[PDB]
C-alpha cells in the first residue's frame, strides 16, 4: 500500500504543527511569570511605611497598627505567613500592603512592670505618673527557652532572662506592646 | 493607592484572561 | 522501501514523546501562573477597618468609634441583625460598612471603679491622674448569669463575677467603653 | 341650526384634549415628589457621623461642632428647626448636612462646678487639675420645671433637680457644654 | 332632536368641572413640588466656617485663626473694611473668604491676669497649671469708655470696667485672645 | 545714473519693513512683562498662610516651619532674599510659596531662660514645669546696636536691653525660637 | 535733482538710527522678560521636605522620620551610599526620595543621661517629668576618636568628649535620637 | 461631598427647569 | 497647588517659547 506513506506524512505534519506552537505558549507564559514576579518585587520598592502587628490570620491576612489605628491588611507572597512573630515592626507600601518583616522597634516609653497575667500573654505595666496600662508582650519574653535567673547580689547578669516582677520594659503605649528587657543599676 | 496603580492592575489581568482564553483554546485543539 | 516507513515511525514516536513532555511541563507552569495570579487579585481588594461599637439603634444602624470619632453605619445582610454584644471590636470594609463580630481588645488604660451608675449601664471611674470619667460598660459585665463570689475573707478571685466597687477595670478613655476585670494582688 | 351640533362636538374634543394630558402631568409631578422625598430620605442613610451643636439659626441653618471646629451648616427638610435643644448630639451625612436629632453624649470628662453665671446659660466648671473652664449648659439643666431640691442629710435622692453649687457635671471640654447631673457618694 | 343637544351640554358641563378640579389639585402639587425643590438646592450650596480674628491689616486683608492655624484672607464687598472689632468670632465660606460679623465665643480656658503689657494690647496670664502665657486682648477690654468703678471697699462687681491685675479672664490659649471678664464672689 | 534712485527706494522700503514690526514686537513683549508681573502680584492675593522660618538659603530658597514640619520652600521675586531675618513670621499661598515678610509672633508660651551658649545663637529655656528646652533666638536679641543693662534696683526700664540670665522670653516651643523680652514685676 | 537724493539719504540715515535705538531698547526687554520668566519656572517645581534619619540599610534603602512617622525610602544616584551619618537632618523631594546631607537640628527637648546601653548604640534618658525613655545616639557621640577629658576637678568642658553618665544631651523624643552634648556651668 | 453627588444635583434641577418650561407651556395654552 | 494653577503655567511658558522662537527669528533676519 502507497496509502500508509501518505497517512503518516500527515500525522507527522500534524504533530509538527502542534509542536511549533507549544514550544511558544511556554515562551509566553514563562514571560508572564517573569512579569508578575517582577511586579510583586516592585511593591517592596520605596516609598514605604512601617508599624506593629497585633495578630496573625489564616487566609494570608494580618492585624497591624499603622498610623494610629488597628487594621486588617492583605500581605504579600514574598511572605512567610505564620513565621510572623506577634508584635514585630512590619513594612508597608503606599496602599497598605505588608512586604518585609523586621525586628522590634527598640525605643520609646519605658515602663516598669507589676505582674504578668493569667493569660501570660499580657501584663500590667506602670509608666511614669503611676499610670497603669495593659500591653501584650511580643514573643521574645515568653519563648519557653529562657533561663530561670538566679538572684542579683552576685553582680550584673542582664543576659536574656525570664520575666521577673521588678524589671523595666520598653513599650509602645499607643499600640499595646512591650518589646524587651533592660538593666537598671542603683 | 493611585489612579495610575489601579489602571495597571486592570490591564494585567485583562491581557491575562485574554491569554487564559487562548490558553484553554490551545489545550483543547491539541487533543 | 522498508527504511522509508521506519524513518517515519521513528520521527512520529520521537515527536510524540516530545509532545507529551511539553504538555505536562506547560501545565506545571499554569498551576504556578494561576495560584500566583489570584494572590495578586487579593492584593487588589482594599484592606479592612477595626473600631469599637457603641450601641444598637433599632434599624440596621449601629454606633461605632473608629478613626478618632463616633459614627453610625449600615450592616451587611451577613451579620447578626442585633445579636452582637454591647461594645465589642468590630470590622469595616472600605466604605465603612460592617462585616464581622470580634472580641474585647484587652489593652489600654486601667482605672479603678467608684460606683456603677444609676441605670447600671454607665460608670464613674478614676484614672491615673486623680480624675473622674464616665464610661459605659460592655456586655460581659452586666449579663444576668454572674455570681457574687461569696466574700473576700476567703480569697482567690481569679475567676469572673459582678463588678464590686473598688475594682480595676480596663478602659479606652477616648472611646468610652470598659472591657473587663482584673485582679489586684498584694 | 345644524351649526350648534358642530360647534359643540368641537368644544367637547377641545376639553377631552386638555383633559387627557392633565390627568398625566399630575402623574409626572406626582412621581417627582416621590423621587425628591426619596432623595431626602437617602441622606439619612449611612455612612454617617455625629457631633454637638452650639446654637439655633432662623433660616434653617445651625451652629454645630464636629471634628474640632465650629460650623454653620445646612439642615434637612426631614428636620424640625425649632425643636433643636441647645447642645444635643445631632447626626451628619458626608457633605456635612444634619439628618436626625439625638440625645446627649453621656460620657467623657467629669468636672465639678463652682457657680452659674449672670447669663444662667453659662457656668464655671473646675475639672481635675484645678483647671477652671467655661461651658454652656444644655437645656435639661435650665428647663423651668425643676424642683428646688430640699437638703441632703435625709439621704441620696438625686432625682431630676435644680443645679446645685457642688454637684458633678459631665462635660465635653472641647465643645463647650455640660450635659447632666451625677451622684457622688459620701 | 332635543335629547341630542342635552347630551352634549351635559358632557361639556361635566368635563368642565372635572377640568377645574384637576387644575387646582395640580397646582397644589406645584406649591409643594417647588418649596420642596428649593430646600434641596440650599442643601447643595456648601457649609460655613467659624474662626477667630487677630488683627486688621490695612488693605482688605485680615488675620484670622481657624482650622488649627493662622491665616490671612480677603473681605467680600458686603462687609466693613475695618469697623469689625479686635478679634471677634467671624464667619467663612468655602474657599475661605469672610462674610459676617459675630460675637465673642465666651467659652474655653480661664486664667488670672497678672499684668497688662507695655503697649496696652497684650497681657501675661497664668493658666491652670502654673504656666505663663501671652495673649492679646479683644476690644471690649481696652475701648476708651470704661469706668474704673472706684475701688472694692464697697462691693458688687458684676458690672463692666477696666482690667485690673488680679482678674479672671477667658482665654483660648491656642488662639491668642482674651474674650471677657468674670467675678470671683465671696 | 538712474540706478542710484532705484537702489535707495529699495533700502528705504527695506528698513520701513523691519521698522514696522519692531515697533510691534516691543508692544507684545511689553505686554507680557505686564502679564508676568501681574501673575507674581496674583500670588500674594489671599487665601494665605503663615508660620516661622529657621534659616536662609542662597538660591532664593528658605527654611520655614509651617504646619509642624521643616520645609525648604521656593520664594517670590517680590522678595528681598537676604533681607530676611532668622525667625520671622513669613507668609504663604496655597502651594507653599513665600510672598510677604512680617514681624514676630508676639504670643504663646512664656518661659524663663538659664543661659546663652557657645553659639550665642541658641539658649537654654526653662518652660513651665521645669521642662528645659533649646530654642534659637531671633536676631532682635543679639543685634549689635543693643545697650548693656545697668542694674535693676534703681527701677524698671524695659527699654530695649541686651539679654540677661533671669529675664522672661516668649517662645514658640514648636519652631525652636525666642522672640522678645518682657517685664516681670517683683 | 540733487535735493532728490538728499531727501532719501536723509530719511535713510534717520530711520537707520531709529532702527538701532529700537533694537537695543527691545533687547533690554528680553534680558528682563527672561530672567523674570525663569524665576517663575522655579516657582513651579514643588518644594522641599526635611526628615530625620534612623538607620542605614544595605541596599539603597534608609530608615527616616518625617511627617509624624517612620518610613523607609530610596536614595538618588547623586548621594552617598553609606557615608551619611546615623541620625542627621536630611532632605526630601515631592514623592519622598532623598537628596542632601544636613546637620544636627539642635533644638528640642533636654534630658539627663542615666547609663548607656548594653550595645553602645542606645541610651536610657530621663526627661523633664521623671520619665524613663530610650533613644539611640547619632554618630557624634560614639565616633571612635573621642577624648576621655581627664577628671573634672580642673574644669572647662566647652569642648567634646565621651558621654559620662550624668550629662545633658538633646533629644527629639518623638524621633528617638540624641543629637549632641551640653554643659552645666558653675 | 463627591464628584458623583455634585453631578446628580445638576441633573435633578435640569430635568426640573425642563418640566417648569413645559409646565408654564401647559398652563397658558389651556386658557 | 491645583489642577487649574498647573495648567496656567504650562500655557504661559508655551506662548513664551513660541515668542522666543519668533524672537530669535526677528533678530537674525534684521542683520
Amino acid at each position: 500500500s502507497a496509502r500508509d506513506i501518505h497517512q503518516l506524512e500527515a500525522r507527522i505534519d500534524s504533530l509538527a504543527a502542534r509542536n511549533s506552537k507549544l514550544m511558544e505558549t511556554l515562551k509566553e507564559a514563562r514571560q508572564q511569570l517573569l512579569a508578575l514576579r517582577e511586579e510583586v518585587d516592585r511593591l517592596g520598592q520605596p516609598p514605604s511605611g512601617y508599624g506593629v502587628l497585633l495578630a496573625t490570620h489564616d487566609d494570608d491576612t494580618v492585624d497591624v497598627f499603622t498610623s494610629g489605628r488597628k487594621m486588617r491588611l492583605t500581605c504579600s507572597p514574598n511572605i512567610d505567613a505564620a513565621s510572623l512573630k506577634k508584635g514585630q515592626t512590619v513594612r508597608l507600601n503606599e496602599a497598605l500592603t505588608v512586604v518585609e518583616a523586621g525586628t522590634f522597634e527598640a525605643v520609646g516609653e519605658i515602663s516598669t512592670l507589676r505582674e504578668i497575667l493569667a493569660d501570660g500573654h499580657r501584663a500590667l505595666v506602670v509608666g511614669h505618673a503611676d499610670e497603669e496600662r495593659v500591653v501584650w508582650l511580643a514573643d521574645p519574653l515568653i519563648a519557653e527557652d529562657l533561663p530561670d535567673g538566679l538572684p542579683e547580689a552576685l553582680n550584673d547578669d542582664t543576659r536574656p532572662r525570664k520575666l521577673r516582677p521588678g524589671d523595666s520594659l520598653l513599650v509602645d503605649t499607643k499600640a499595646g506592646y512591650a518589646f524587651e528587657r533592660i538593666p537598671l543599676v542603683p | 493607592s493611585t489612579a495610575a496603580g489601579q489602571e495597571r492592575r486592570e490591564k494585567l489581568t485583562e491581557e491575562t484572561d485574554d491569554l487564559l482564553d487562548e490558553i484553554d483554546d490551545v489545550l483543547e485543539e491539541n487533543a
